[PDB]
DNA sequence: TTTCTTTCCCACAGTAAC
DNA sequence: GTTACTGTGGGAAAGAAA
């Protein structure tokens, strides 16, 4: 707790000269508050006095994830910097940090994840690539930069679902748009045989429906 | 028609004192029999369809106090299969707080691997209540008798997760009766079924109550300990042995599978099993042995079903009166996240079937929301101030509750609760 | 301090942005989608009713 | 050939309406 | 008693996966 107070908020230096000492409600370690009060220089000390970067608080998450969720620039810089620390880490749902990435709309982490050899087709608990995760959320950016590195298009989670699936169901017109253009399988059907098109029907997204029915064909 | 209302602050605080949540539930079995031809294989168990919570009476006085006939104040409701082209079949909900769907099936004409039973629902004046749907039910052509390797699960009981059993006398589906509990003890009734909690236990067990469970999926010969759900009275310890032939074999590991025939040893009493005399739960011997050491036949009437069972539950609440729109789709939230922390604290919720049309609402403060998408919704957490008159910084622990509510003044409760902590 | 808050003020406003467009994408299509549901709650109320003379 | 899985068939034994 | 019918469970037939 002393060394923590330092580093959430010289101190951080003094003491260290315990540490991996883990809070009773959350779990996490002084590494996790330096990551989410985004305080840059206290990751750094931390670190250096060889820190463990992938302790897991009690949902699963280490600093990385931390580090993504508050929009941590330096500390984020600092976690994947570092060699240790496991870059396709994992919650305790299955989220990861290349994940989190792609659906809180943060700039530019996903693609140093992924340029710093990230797994990119990694899945959640529920079976979703930060591809899908893309869609559900219309980040085109990501999914180009996800396509661009290999992601797999026509990848399907636990409920069958393909990316282009969970596009056409939210109507994310640009990224539904973007996944076609790469030749997204459009025939793959969910785990109760329904097309996209049809999820899109229903939905009443006339857009992603038009899309579907005559956008780069054949 | 009264324009959509939002939920006022004094709305919220009036419901988070008396708090009388509407809330719809459905029981039933993760697999389900194909009907073939123009047969009609009956899912057993049948779909139940209970309707919990103080606040369907509040509601049904409600529509009363503005005209309403007793009649007219009355939850309607029909099951189905999804999206087929049938016929949903109504359930008869006078008077009783539940109702079991005794004559769904599936065709072959259905060619889905899955489907998830459709309740359509209204009261009976016309007005809208909504539809929800049971997780997902798996097809199968018909049970595999046949081995079951560990590689294909989703068809194996599990240590933790629930099950329904039943007896069926002779061949006739008017016979079939479920063990079910009331009054404390084991009934066998015939017309509703209990779901329980199926836990495995390591060969050197102890006694009652207060042991331990442990993981694993379940196979044959070892010591499993029945427990209702709701009740939670118990079975004293026993053995699923898997049978056949009126034969309850003992030399057995192959794993239980999904409506898998098995009779019950007990607690190594002797030999007695697990039986049903066209009644009630009584004891018994099964005295033919002379067969083989290891086939000890049994009399009909003990040789349950196994068939594994889920539950989809529902919750919500007429916050601001009666809404033009449908309470359906509900707002189920799986996990709540903290992101950052003091001056800028957000939350991530995770769930499902979320909609561009929720707040989160912290306690009685509504904070900024954004959607993200159906299962990710983003909101900011509301300055401690909002809750402490003077405070700058949390000088103290405040635990304010978690809940969201959509833009007409429906608000669909959740059981978490965000607590505010000093910033070390 | 300004370059990193101006990121920030970046993030939410994109995040913003995007809520508003599905709330009115949404909202655009309530009427066709609650007009809709209504055709069919009628259809079996109307049943309801029906089933209820027979006895 | 094997080994299953999915479709077919058909006869107990209850119901229901005479 | 007589008749016409209908879920079930067990086993044969048709495919489909080794």
């Amino acid at each position: 707790t002393p060394l923590m107070i330092a580093s959430c908020s010289a101190v951080i230096s003094d003491f260290i000269y315990s540490l991996h000492n883990q809070t009773d409600r959350t779990g996490e370690t002084a590494l996790h508050l330096a990551a989410r009060y985004s305080r840059s220089d206290a990751a750094k000390r931390l670190l250096e006095a060889s820190a463990d970067a992938n302790i897991q608080d009690n949902m699963g998450r280490t600093p990385l994830h931390a580090a993504v969720s508050a929009d941590a620039q330096g500390v984020f810089q600092i976690l994947i910097r570092n060699r240790a620390t496991d870059l396709d880490a994992r919650m305790h749902d299955g989220t990861t940090p290349l994940i989190l990435a792609a659906r809180l709309a943060v700039e530019g982490m996903l693609e140093d994840l992924i340029n710093s050899h990230a797994d990119v087709n990694a899945v959640d608990d529920l079976g979703k690539s930060a591809l899908h995760w893309a869609a559900a959320v219309n980040n085109v950016d990501a999914a180009v930069v996800l396509l661009k590195n290999g992601a797999n298009k026509d990848m399907q989670n636990n409920r069958e679902e393909t990316p282009l699936f969970l596009a056409a169901r939210e109507g994310s017109y640009e990224t539904a748009k973007v996944l076609l253009d790469h030749f997204a399988n459009r025939d793959i059907t969910d785990h109760m045989d329904r097309l996209p098109r049809d999820i899109a029907q229903e939905r009443m997204h006339h857009d992603i429906v038009r899309l579907l029915d005559e956008y780069n064909l054949v | 028609r009264p324009p959509p209302k939002r939920l006022t602050r004094e709305a919220m605080r009036n419901y988070l004192k008396e708090r009388g949540d509407q809330t719809v539930l459905i029981l039933h079995a993760k697999v389900a029999q194909k009907s073939y031809g123009n047969e009609k294989r009956f899912f057993c168990p049948p779909p139940c369809v209970y309707l919990m919570g103080s606040g369907w009476k509040k509601k049904k006085e409600q529509m009363e106090r503005d005209g309403c006939s007793e009649q007219e104040s009355q939850p309607c409701a029909f099951i189905g299969i999804g999206n087929s082209d049938q016929e949903m079949q109504q359930l008869n909900l006078e008077g009783k707080n539940y109702c079991t769907a005794k004559t769904l099936y599936i065709s072959d004409s259905d060619k889905r691997k899955h489907f998830m039973l459709s309740v359509k629902m209204f009261y009976g004046n016309s007005d809208d209540i909504g539809v929800f749907l049971s997780k997902r039910i798996k097809v199968i052509s018909k049970p595999s008798k046949k081995k079951q390797s560990l590689k294909n699960a989703d068809l194996c009981i599990a240590s933790g997760t629930k099950v329904a059993l039943f007896n069926r006398l002779r061949s006739q589906t008017v016979s079939t009766r479920y063990l079910h509990v009331e009054g404390g003890n084991f009934h066998a009734s015939s017309q509703q079924w209990g779901a329980f909690f199926i836990h495995l236990l390591d060969d050197d067990e102890s006694e009652g109550e207060e042991f331990t469970v442990r993981d694993g999926y379940i196979h044959y010969g070892q010591t499993v300990k029945l427990v209702c759900s709701v009740t939670g009275m118990a079975l004293p310890r026993l053995i699923i042995r898997k049978v056949d032939k009126q034969t309850a074999l003992l030399d057995a590991d192959d794993p239980v599978s999904q409506l898998h025939k098995c009779a019950f040893y007990l607690k190594d009493t002797e030999r007695m099993y697990l039986c049903l005399s066209q009644e009630r739960i009584i004891q018994f011997q099964a005295t033919p042995c002379p067969k083989e050491p290891n086939k000890e036949m049994i009399n009909d009437g003990a040789s349950w079903t196994i068939i594994s069972t889920d539950k989809a539950e529902y919750t919500f609440y007429e916050g601001m009166g009666p809404v033009l729109a449908p309470v359906t789709p509900v707002p189920v939230v799986e996990s709540l996240q903290l992101n950052g922390g003091g001056d800028v604290a957000m939350l991530e919720l995770t769930g499902q079937n979320f909609t561009p049309n929720l707040r989160v609402w912290f306690g009685d403060v509504e904070a900024e929301t954004m959607y993200r998408c159906g299962e990710s919704m983003l909101c900011v957490v509301p300055d401690i101030s909002a809750f402490r008159e003077g405070w700058r910084w949390v000088r103290q622990p405040v635990q304010v509750p978690v809940t969201l509510v959509r833009n007409d003044g429906i608000i669909y409760s959740t059981s978490l609760t965000f607590t505010y902590t000093p910033e070390p | 301090h300004s370059a990193v808050m101006e990121r920030l003020r970046r993030r939410i406003e994109l995040c913003r942005r995007h809520h508003s467009t599905c709330e009115a994408r949404y909202e655009a299509v309530s009427p066709e989608r609650l007009e809709l549901e209504r055709q069919h709650t009628f259809a079996l109320h109307q049943r309801c009713i029906q089933a209820k003379a027979k006895r």
